[PDB]
């Protein structure tokens, strides 16, 4: 009766490649992506970057990694699982 | 089919850096509109004259 | 927010019915690759630097601010000492200069 | 596609118009905030393989 629904112009995709884009540049170069050329950092050097963020030395991420890795990854599947959990 | 963007492979490796050795001075513009134009219309000599 | 880049300063300028902001931005540019390490593994202490970042030319080791390359000697200065060199992973040997070493020897 | 209600509906203006030009304005609002939100890097990065 007249009513038309136009598709998007970016697509799922396309949408989820640019996610996609922005995961590498944050994982690979940190922030420096985001205000310039992306310059690679290790990601534990990244990490300890943002500990110093947040006023926290760089020695407590080096000397906790495995443990703030370990956390990370669980609190990432709690993520996961929370999602395919709640309705 | 619209690209995105052109690929970008950051080099990544778990002892590696990229430092910058110079800068360049950016100036870029924003705009933004403030106001509109302050509209009046007489209801009564709209609808009626 | 004010740009893309590292925001310095914004200048306003008036427009009709309308701002226009002059974002003055810093970017990075000229970048370099270098090998880089954690920390620095001396006499048994691991280093870490105090505002800057490990960087290495091929050769030898300095300290260097993040966002410029300014590469200055791994002294005890531009770093501290927390534990030992067991627990951080990737640390690598190198020397930590003593500015006080030349004077009581002298 | 009665063109006896179309020529009546003539009488009442540019109604018509002004809705199908709102409604095209919110089509192409969407368009930008999609836009906005997620097309904020030029460059496509990639993760290395390992
Ligand atoms: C840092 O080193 C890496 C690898 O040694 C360089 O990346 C290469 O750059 C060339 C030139 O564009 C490409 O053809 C290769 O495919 C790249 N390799 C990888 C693994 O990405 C990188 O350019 C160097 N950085 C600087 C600033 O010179
Ligand atoms: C850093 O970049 C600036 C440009 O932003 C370089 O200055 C240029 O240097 C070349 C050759 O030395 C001149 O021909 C240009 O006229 C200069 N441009 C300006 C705007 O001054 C500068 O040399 C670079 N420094 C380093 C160490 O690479
Ligand atoms: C890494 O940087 C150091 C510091 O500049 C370089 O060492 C100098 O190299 C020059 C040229 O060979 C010599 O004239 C100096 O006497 C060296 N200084 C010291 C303290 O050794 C070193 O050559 C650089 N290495 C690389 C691979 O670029
Ligand atoms: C960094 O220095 C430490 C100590 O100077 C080295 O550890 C020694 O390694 C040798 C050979 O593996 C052993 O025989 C010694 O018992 C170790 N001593 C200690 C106190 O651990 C270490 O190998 C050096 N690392 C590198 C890459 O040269
Ligand atoms: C970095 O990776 C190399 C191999 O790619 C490995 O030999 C080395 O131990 C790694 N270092 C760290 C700190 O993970």
């Amino acid at each position: 009766n007249g009513l038309t629904v136009l598709p998007p112009l970016l697509t799922d995709e396309m949408i989820a490649q640019y996610t996609s884009a922005l995961l590498a540049g944050t994982i690979t170069s940190g922030w420096t992506f985001g205000a310039g050329p992306a310059l690679q950092i290790p990601f534990p050097m990244q990490m300890a970057y943002r500990f110093n963020g947040i006023g926290v030395t760089q020695n407590v991420l080096y000397e906790n990694q495995k443990l703030i890795a370990n956390q990370f990854n669980s609190a990432i599947g709690k993520i996961q699982d929370s999602l395919s959990s709640t309705p | 089919t619209m690209s995105l963007g052109a690929e970008n492979s950051v080099a990544y490796s778990n002892n590696s850096i990229a430092i910058p050795t110079n800068f360049t001075i950016s100036v870029t513009t924003e705009i933004l509109p403030v106001s509109m134009t302050k509209t009046s219309v007489d209801c009564t000599m709209y609808i009626c004259g | 927010f004010c740009g893309k880049g590292y925001h310095l300063m914004s200048f306003p300028q008036s427009a009709p019915h309308g701002v226009v902001f002059l974002h003055v931005t810093y970017v990075p540019a000229q970048e370099k690759n270098f090998t880089t390490a954690p920390a620095i593994c001396h006499d048994g202490k691991a280093h870490f630097p105090r505002e800057g970042v490990f960087v290495s030319n091929g050769t030898h080791w300095f300290v260097t601010q993040r966002n410029f390359y300014e590469p200055q000697i791994i002294t005890t200065d531009n770093t501290f000492v927390s534990g030992n060199c067991d627990v951080v992973i990737g640390i690598v040997n190198n020397t930590v200069y003593d500015p006080l070493q030349p004077e009581l020897d002298s | 596609d009665s063109t006896e209600c179309s020529n009546l509906l003539l009488q009442y203006g540019s109604f018509c118009t002004q809705l199908n030009r709102a409604l095209t304005g919110i089509a192409v609002e969407q368009d930008k905030n999609t836009q906005e939100v997620f097309a904020q890097v030029k460059q496509i990065y990639k993760t290395p393989p390992i």
